[PDB]
């Protein structure tokens, strides 16, 4: 109740009550109004806080490491185009498949929970998760960390949406960034450092 | 260090891990067990029959 | 939200998704297949 | 000989020579004509196959002597009559 | 003898007369041999008493000899003979032992055999160093033979480097393979504590003349095995192969 | 509470404690808030510890209050070959929440012990 | 119950009796049992003949191709001659003895056992019924009568069904791998397993 609101001294809508890990309140158009969709779009944005943070990890990082001498990473922006091992087409379908195994599955426990977690050849590797979103399992939870008392997985989960929503917004940084600027993500981070008041966005 | 003993819930665990691997003989030596001399017992009796 | 979805299923609001992806579609064949005066596959 | 090889990263140098028995390899054929010596050791006692604890022959007698359960029903059809 | 005249046979009146109709028959009759070599060994680990065992551990070996037929060289037309010497040795005497372990046991099926090795010493003894034999192992002349096989198939003048590895690789896979059935017969029938197998009855090791036969068939393996040229006394095959080595192909 | 009460460590005539319990967890934990000593001599880093897992070094042996336990899985039918039908593993077994008025009687370890002896 | 779907649940109807009973008929064609019914043995008869005519396309470009005999291509198998074979006469043939055996199986399923009451003579105890509709054994149609008719029914048909069906796929293979490729079954395996990360269906187009 008293937790923080996204708009101090605003009213919170009431379909959003505190109870799930980040929830300040926020919701202006009522996109999860209802509970049906709010469970949806729970997980919804539940995998793009691990999408984008992975590609937060995929981008900055190399392309940091490669502004200073260490590594050969090329831009991101113009990763698809370069020629690996084989042709781009049979990879993505290569990953269509395996990732479609995978979101088959995710999706399986999307619309009827629990019914998905035991290993369809070794039936004893069956996974530890209650929560949908949240596996569990010695594949993903090789020691645990997320089978404990709640106040603490509240804490820790939100401290899993927390860092997603900075990346997904990160993310898209260095999207609009390699469009209207020229170069890497981390070029807009230094020419910004040199005259912070004059390289902007107004040029 | 018995007395302000703050990550005993979690430490335990990781024995709970550890051991568990040690006594397992570092769980490679069950793979080629129930691989290898699990596959070539089917192989003979397939080659058999 | 429902009754969003409610309005978005009434009559003639589909009409026109359901039409303009069959007109997309459509255009879009006969970019790739132009001129397309028999079916010469068999 | 003793050809002195200088190697690229050690200090070798060997020798070497060829041999291969003349023909000897008739004299070790005779003096292994020596299975004519095999009959000491045969007219030694044997272990069991003369013990008390034998009788029967062949290479299953023994084993699969094991029919006089037919001579067993027999001797129960004398009994009967009997 | 009766199973290495098929072989002798096949030398004397195939690559000796029909040379043309061998030369254009010997790679199948090599790819026949790779595959028999690791075929008879993984059916012979599914058997269950230990005499067929026995014969498929001698189906085996017999892959050498066909695969030194083949391969046309001096050396693996040569390596064969000493093959079929080193084998009627191992095989035979294997044989001997085999039927006299049983009807001494009356068991035949290879699970129920105890502990045999407490009351016979001797047997266990004369067993091993001839499984060792037959296990190809060096020193004795399971080894020699199959080695110079190996060199004749690789020194071989009709095959160019494509099977001349393929096929090497599935012959060597027999000596991964051959073991894990001869020692697994070797742990079942004699390791292991049986009963108090104490009666001095229908348990007695070899005597002078099972014992004098093993001993004299098994010194010519070692003979053989270590100076292997007593068995190389072949300039027939300077001459047998002689006739194929020019014409096509 | 799940009143138990202990037969520790064969002493001369008994060597009891006492303690009360509420019950819900298992009798590894329920033990080591009591304070009394379960892995016979085996240390804290890691010689057989751990909870619920593999080794099998805590074999208490059930006396009274048999009929309160959770009932016996397949691993201790495993790893007590060597068992009377009394004794289980306690590492992987665990008392009712709902048993709120049991009595329940136990011996500590044996193989270091001399006892029904007694009673 | 191990459907096709994992989390999807199984339709009411496909109960499970019927061998190879993995809840798959999305459709909604197999709701009414008359429908149901009649189609079994579609799936029995269809399974059959794709088993055999896979092996026949298979078996025949495999022996040719190493070399042991030669035959055409299944795909140019249809004009084929040798003598005393008009393509007129053998459909005609063909379509008599087929119509012959394929009418009294269907008046089989029409009435059961009205099939082996009749004059002809010699035989008209076997063609009963298997006493199982898709499976006619007697004593002539299993002349290795080796079969209990109940116990291994849910065990081996099981074992015929789950064979049709991957055989019934394999053949719709070779018809669209043909179509393409030009080419026999085996040497599209034998291109494929030549590079196949560049003989593919993507490479093929
Ligand atoms: C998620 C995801 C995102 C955000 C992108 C984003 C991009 N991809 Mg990429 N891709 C993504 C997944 C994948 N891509 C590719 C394979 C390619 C190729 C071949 C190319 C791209 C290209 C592009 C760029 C198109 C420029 C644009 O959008 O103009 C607004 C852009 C950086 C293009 C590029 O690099 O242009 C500079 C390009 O040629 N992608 C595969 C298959 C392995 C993917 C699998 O998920
Ligand atoms: C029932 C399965 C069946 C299928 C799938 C086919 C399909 C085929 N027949 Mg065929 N036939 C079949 C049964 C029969 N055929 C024939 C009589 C013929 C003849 C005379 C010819 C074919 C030919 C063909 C081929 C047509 C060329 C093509 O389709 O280009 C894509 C193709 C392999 C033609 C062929 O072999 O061309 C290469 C051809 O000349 N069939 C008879 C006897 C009447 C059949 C009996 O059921
Ligand atoms: C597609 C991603 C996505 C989805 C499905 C949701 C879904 C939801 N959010 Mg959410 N959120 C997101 C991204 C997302 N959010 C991002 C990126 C941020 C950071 C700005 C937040 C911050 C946020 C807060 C603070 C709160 C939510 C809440 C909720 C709720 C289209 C745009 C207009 C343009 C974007 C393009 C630019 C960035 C370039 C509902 C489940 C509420 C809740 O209850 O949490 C559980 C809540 O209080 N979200
Ligand atoms: C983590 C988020 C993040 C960060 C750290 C930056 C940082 C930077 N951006 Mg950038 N950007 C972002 C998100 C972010 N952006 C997003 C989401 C977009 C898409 C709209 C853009 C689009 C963009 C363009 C088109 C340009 C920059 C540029 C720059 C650089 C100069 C600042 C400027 O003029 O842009 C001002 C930034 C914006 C107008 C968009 C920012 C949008 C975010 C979401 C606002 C909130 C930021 C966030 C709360 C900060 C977190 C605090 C702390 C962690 C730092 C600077 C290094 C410029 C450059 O290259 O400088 C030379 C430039 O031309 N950015
Ligand atoms: C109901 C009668 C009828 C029929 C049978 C067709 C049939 C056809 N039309 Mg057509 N057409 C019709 C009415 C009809 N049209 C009307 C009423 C109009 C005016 C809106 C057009 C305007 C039209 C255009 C502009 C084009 C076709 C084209 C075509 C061809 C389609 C090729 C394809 O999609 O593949 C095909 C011959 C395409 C074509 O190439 O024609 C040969 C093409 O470009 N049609
Ligand atoms: C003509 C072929 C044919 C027919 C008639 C059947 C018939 C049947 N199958 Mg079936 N099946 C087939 C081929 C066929 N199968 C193949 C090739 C596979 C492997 C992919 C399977 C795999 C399969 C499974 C896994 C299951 C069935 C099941 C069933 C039964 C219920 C489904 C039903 O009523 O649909 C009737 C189906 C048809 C009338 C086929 C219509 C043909 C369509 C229109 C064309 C197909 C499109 C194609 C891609 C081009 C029924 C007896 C279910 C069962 O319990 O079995 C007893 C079940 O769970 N099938
Ligand atoms: C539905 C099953 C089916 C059908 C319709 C055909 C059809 C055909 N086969 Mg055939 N075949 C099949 C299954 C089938 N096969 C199977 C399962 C095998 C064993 C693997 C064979 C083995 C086989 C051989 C070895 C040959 C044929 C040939 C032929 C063709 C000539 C007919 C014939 O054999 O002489 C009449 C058959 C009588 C029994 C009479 C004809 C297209 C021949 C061919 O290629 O013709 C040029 C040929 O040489 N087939
Ligand atoms: C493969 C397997 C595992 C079986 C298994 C079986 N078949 Mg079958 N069958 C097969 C291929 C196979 N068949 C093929 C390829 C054909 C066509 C030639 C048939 C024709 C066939 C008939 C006609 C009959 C069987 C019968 C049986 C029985 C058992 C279920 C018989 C049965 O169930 O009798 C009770 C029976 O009537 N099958
Ligand atoms: C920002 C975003 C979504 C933002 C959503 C917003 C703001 C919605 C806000 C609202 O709805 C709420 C909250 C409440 C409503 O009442 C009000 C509004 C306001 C309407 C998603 C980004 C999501 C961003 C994602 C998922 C990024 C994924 C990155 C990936 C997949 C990896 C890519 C790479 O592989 C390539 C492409 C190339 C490689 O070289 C490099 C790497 C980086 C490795
Ligand atoms: C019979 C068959 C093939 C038989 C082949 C034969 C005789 C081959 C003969 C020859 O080669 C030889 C022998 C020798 C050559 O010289 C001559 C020819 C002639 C070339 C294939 C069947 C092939 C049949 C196939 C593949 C059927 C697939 C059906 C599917 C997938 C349907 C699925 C569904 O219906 C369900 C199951 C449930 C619904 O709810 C959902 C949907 C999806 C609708
Ligand atoms: S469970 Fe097995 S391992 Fe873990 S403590 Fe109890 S005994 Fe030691």
């Amino acid at each position: 109740p008293e937790r923080p609101i996204w708009f101090p001294g605003s009213t919170p809508p009431p379909w959003l009550d505190g109870s799930l890990p980040g929830d300040f309140g926020f919701d202006p158009w009522g996109l999860g109004s209802d509970p049906e969709s709010l469970r949806w779009n729970v997980q919804a944005e539940l995998v793009h806080c691990r999408w984008a943070m992975l590609g937060a990890a995929g981008i900055f990082i190399p392309e940091l490491l490669t502004k200073i001498g260490i590594l050969n990473t090329p831009s991101w922006y113009t990763a698809g185009e370069q020629e690996y091992f084989t042709d781009t087409t049979t990879l993505f379908i290569v990953e269509l498949i395996l990732i479609g195994w995978a979101e088959g599955r995710r999706w399986a426990d999307i619309i009827k929970p629990g019914c998905v977690n035991t290993d369809p050849i070794f039936p004893n590797n069956k996974l530890t998760g209650t929560d949908v979103g949240y596996p569990g399992g010695l594949w993903f939870d090789p020691l645990g960390y997320g089978t404990g008392s709640p106040e603490k997985l509240k804490e820790l989960r939100t401290k899993e949406i927390k860092n997603g929503r900075l990346a997904m917004l990160a993310v898209m940084g260095a999207w609009f960034q390699a469009e209207y600027t020229g170069t890497g993500p981390i070029d807009n981070l230094f020419a910004h450092l040199a005259d912070p008041g004059h390289a902007t966005i107004f040029r | 260090f018995v007395k302000r003993n703050p990550k005993k819930e979690f430490l335990d665990q990781v024995k709970k891990n550890i051991y568990s691997w040690s006594y397992n003989r570092g769980y490679i030596d069950i793979f080629y067990t129930r691989v290898f001399t699990l596959g070539i017992r089917g192989l003979t009796e397939l080659t058999e029959f | 939200m429902r009754d969003i979805k409610t309005y978005l299923s009434v009559a003639p609001v589909l009409s026109t998704l359901w039409f303009g992806a069959l007109a997309g579609l459509l255009i879009e064949i006969n970019r790739l297949f132009p001129d397309a005066l028999s079916f010469p596959f068999f | 000989n003793q050809r002195d090889w200088v190697v690229t990263k050690s200090i070798w140098h060997l020798s070497d020579t060829a041999i291969k028995s003349f023909y000897t390899f008739y004299a070790m054929f005779t003096v292994w004509g020596v299975c004519f010596f095999a009959s000491m050791k045969a007219s030694m006692a044997d272990p069991f196959y003369d013990s008390e604890h034998y009788r029967g022959q062949g290479g299953d007698g023994t084993v699969h002597w094991y029919y006089d359960r037919q001579e067993d029903i027999e001797a129960t059809a004398r009994g009967d009559l009997l | 003898i009766l199973l290495k005249m098929g072989a002798y046979g096949l030398i004397r009146i195939n690559m000796e007369l029909l040379p043309h109709a061998h030369y254009l028959f010997s790679p199948w009759l090599v790819i026949i041999g790779a595959i028999q070599i690791i075929y008879a060994a993984s059916t012979s680990l599914g058997q269950r008493n230990f005499k067929k065992r026995i014969a498929y551990s001698s189906v085996s070996h017999m892959g050498f000899i066909i695969i030194g037929i083949g391969s046309i060289t001096n050396i693996g037309l040569n390596g064969a003979i000493l093959q079929i010497l080193s084998h009627g040795f191992i095989g035979a005497t294997l044989f001997f032992l085999a039927g006299t372990a049983s009807d001494r046991m009356r068991l035949v099926y290879l699970e129920e055999l105890g502990g045999i090795s407490i009351p016979m010493p001797k047997i266990f003894t004369m067993f091993s160093s001839f499984s060792m034999a037959s296990l190809a192992l060096p020193g004795m002349s399971g080894f020699v033979a199959e080695l110079v096989v190996f060199f004749g198939l690789i020194t071989s003048p009709k095959f160019l480097l494509m099977p001349k590895a393929l096929i090497t690789f599935v012959m060597a896979i027999g000596m991964i393979l051959t073991p894990i059935y001869l020692l697994s017969m070797l742990r079942q029938m004699f390791y292991g504590y049986k009963l108090f197998n104490v009666p001095n009855a229908n348990f007695v090791d070899s005597g002078p003349r099972e014992l004098f036969i093993l001993i004299c068939i098994f010194l010519p393996v070692i003979g053989i095995g270590i100076y292997p040229d007593f068995v190389l006394s072949l300039s027939v095959d300077r001459v047998e192969a002689l006739l194929s080595n020019y014409y096509p192909k | 509470f799940a009143f138990v009460s202990p037969r520790l460590l064969p002493d001369g005539t008994p060597d009891v404690h006492y303690r009360t319990a509420c019950g819900g967890q298992k009798l590894r934990d329920i033990m080591l808030d009591a304070y009394i000593d379960l892995y016979g001599p085996y240390d804290k880093l890691l010689l057989n510890c751990s909870g619920g897992g593999e080794c099998g070094t805590c074999i208490v042996e059930v006396v009274e209050g048999g009929e309160m336990l959770s009932p016996k899985n397949e691993v201790e039918k495993e790893k007590l070959k060597r068992k009377p039908k009394s004794w289980r593993l306690a590492c992987q077994a665990t008392v009712g929440n709902p048993d709120s008025t049991g009595q329940m009687v136990i011996q500590q370890l044996p193989e270091w012990k001399v006892h029904k002896w007694d009673k | 119950r191990a459907t096709w779907l994992p989390g999807l649940d199984p339709p009411a109807y496909l109960d499970g009796t019927l061998p190879g009973d993995y809840g798959f008929d999305p459709l909604g064609l197999g709701e009414q049992p008359e429908d149901l019914k009649w189609y079994v043995q579609a799936e029995l008869v269809h399974c059959r003949f794709a088993m055999a005519g896979v092996a026949g396309i298979l078996g025949t470009d495999l022996i040719r191709v190493s070399g042991i005999g030669n035959l055409p291509v299944w795909f140019e198998a249809g004009a084929t001659k040798f003598d005393f074979a008009n393509t007129t006469a053998l459909f005609f043939v063909q379509l008599l003895l087929m119509g012959f055996v394929e009418t009294k199986r269907y008046m089989d399923f029409v009435s059961p056992g009205s099939q082996a009451k009749e004059g002809t003579f010699l035989g008209i105890e076997a063609s009963l019924e298997g006493l199982q509709p898709g499976y006619p054994g007697g004593p002539l149609f299993n002349p290795m009568g080796l079969a209990k008719d109940i116990e291994n029914a849910n065990e081996v048909k099981l074992k015929e069904i789950k064979n049709g069906r991957l055989a019934m796929v394999a053949m719709l293979g070779f018809i669209v791998q043909a179509s393409v490729t030009h080419a026999g079954p085996i040497d599209n395996l034998l291109t494929h397993l030549s590079d196949p990360f560049n003989k593919n269906i993507i490479h093929a187009l």
